[PDB]
C-alpha cells in the first residue's frame, strides 16, 4: 500500500512541443 | 565535435529547491520560464521506453499527443511544488507508461531522464541555456527524414 501518487491519466493542454516552447525560448 | 551529456550515470539523490521568499520553482520571469519547458521537452525525447511506445502505436493515435503531454505534466510539478527529486519525476514518468501505454519501466531508463529535467532548472537559474538549444539544433537532423525528407545543401 501507499499514496495515490500525483500520476495523471491524459491531457493535451499542458503538454509541451519541441517548437511550441523555443519559439519563446530562442 | 562535441559528446554526449550522459551513457548510462548521471546522479542518484539530485533535486531542486526555490527560495524562502517562493512558493513553487517557477521563474520570476515568464520570458526566462520558455528556456525551462523547452528544455524538459528536449529530455524526454532521449527517453527509449515512451519513444518506441509511439512508434508502435501502444498508447492508440492518442499515443502521438501523450509523447508531449509527459514532459507537459513533469513541468507542472516546477509550477506548484516549491521543491522536486528526481525521485518525483521518475514517478511521473513511469506512471505515464502504465496509465494508458500499459508498459512497465524497471528497467529504471526514466532515472537518468529525470535528474535531467533537475538540471535544467540549475541553468535557467542564472540565465544560461546553452543546453537547452544544443538539445533543439540535434533534434532536427531527423525530423527532417523521419517526417519529411528534405534534399540538404547545407555548406556553411
Amino acid at each position: 500500500s501507499g499514496s495515490q501518487h500525483m500520476r495523471p491519466r491524459f491531457n493535451r493542454e499542458n503538454k509541451v512541443s519541441p517548437a511550441d516552447a523555443a519559439k519563446k525560448a530562442l | 565535435s562535441g559528446s554526449h551529456m550522459s551513457t548510462q550515470y548521471i546522479d542518484e539523490t539530485a533535486f531542486v529547491q526555490a527560495e524562502q521568499g517562493k512558493t513553487n520553482l517557477m521563474f520570476s520571469d515568464e520570458k526566462q520560464q520558455a528556456r525551462f519547458e523547452l528544455g524538459v521537452s528536449m529530455v524526454i525525447y532521449k527517453w527509449d521506453a515512451l519513444d518506441v511506445a509511439v512508434e508502435n502505436s501502444w498508447g492508440g493515435p492518442d499515443s502521438a499527443e501523450k509523447r508531449d503531454w509527459i514532459t507537459g505534466i513533469v513541468v507542472d510539478l516546477f509550477k506548484n511544488e516549491k521543491v522536486v527529486d528526481a525521485a518525483l519525476i521518475e514517478e511521473t514518468l513511469l506512471y505515464a507508461m502504465i496509465d494508458e501505454f500499459e508498459t512497465n519501466v524497471e528497467d529504471d531508463s526514466a532515472l537518468p531522464i529525470a535528474v535531467e529535467v533537475i538540471n535544467i532548472y540549475n541553468d535557467c537559474f542564472n540565465l544560461n541555456y546553452n543546453k537547452v538549444e544544443k538539445l533543439y539544433l540535434e533534434w532536427q537532423e531527423k525530423q527532417r527524414t523521419k517526417k519529411s525528407k528534405r534534399v540538404v545543401h547545407i555548406e556553411g
